[PDB]
């Protein structure tokens, strides 16, 4: 009944709200929290399923928006536990460390900690100036398994390496050319400078 | 055999006795 989706609500949307004023560190209440986001998806999804655009005056949102945020939400569960289950589990984590926003910004679809911003000149002008984030952890999870890496900055962009492949999650070239009438840039990235590394025509 | 199959399962357990 709609009556027990509003009971189910309430609980899960007290316990998410005590994980956000809570603020922890460990690891374990974080999965708790995605638990409970999945959770409160699935009940948004069964509302509308059920013909309520509204649950105790929140507004239902369409089946695809629930839907997404559920396997969004699934996915980050998931991927905690990997982490949980794993040698870096011990370490300091944080509600913004494991937050979609983070997981979502490149490289996509990682978990990832200490970001830090590089900035890219195109072109010799102030005006011109992208900002990207790097980060010194980005963990890796494919299946059960984890592995830490580093991003890594060249002339080229953002990259890390995993498994002995390089792989660029940012390209400052595409920049470049949406932006730019050249390929020539600077790369700040703290303290120094990197310069185009190619003759210059 | 994926994510997809864990949310069709929340969705059809949400009025059953929870066991996980």
């Amino acid at each position: 009944s709609m009556e027990t989706l509003c009971q189910r609500l309430n609980v899960c949307q007290d316990k998410i709200l005590t994980h956000y004023e809570n603020d922890s560190t460990d690891l374990r209440d974080h999965i708790d929290y995605w638990k409970h986001m999945r959770l409160e998806c699935a009940i948004y999804y069964k509302a509308r399923e059920m013909g309520f655009k509204h649950i105790n005056h929140q507004v239902v949102p369409t089946l695809a928006v629930s839907k997404n945020k559920a396997l969004q939400a699934i996915e980050l569960q998931l991927t905690l536990e990997t982490i949980y289950n794993s040698q870096y589990s011990n370490e300091k984590w944080t509600l913004q460390d494991v937050s979609l926003e983070v997981y979502l910004t490149a490289p996509t679809g990682c978990i990832k900690k200490h970001g830090y911003t590089v900035e890219v000149q195109f072109d010799g002008d102030i005006c011109n100036t992208m900002h990207y984030t790097n980060w010194t952890h980005i963990y890796i999870c494919e299946e059960a398994s984890v592995t830490v890496v580093e991003g890594q900055v060249d002339y080229y962009g953002l990259y890390y390496v995993h498994e002995g492949i390089r792989t660029y999650f940012v390209q400052f070239k595409d920049d470049a050319e949406k932006y730019s009438k050249n390929k020539v840039w600077e790369v700040h990235a703290g303290g120094q400078v990197i310069l185009c590394p190619t003759s210059v025509f | 055999a994926t994510i997809d199959m864990n949310f069709q399962s929340d969705l059809l357990s949400i009025f059953e006795e929870n066991l996980f």
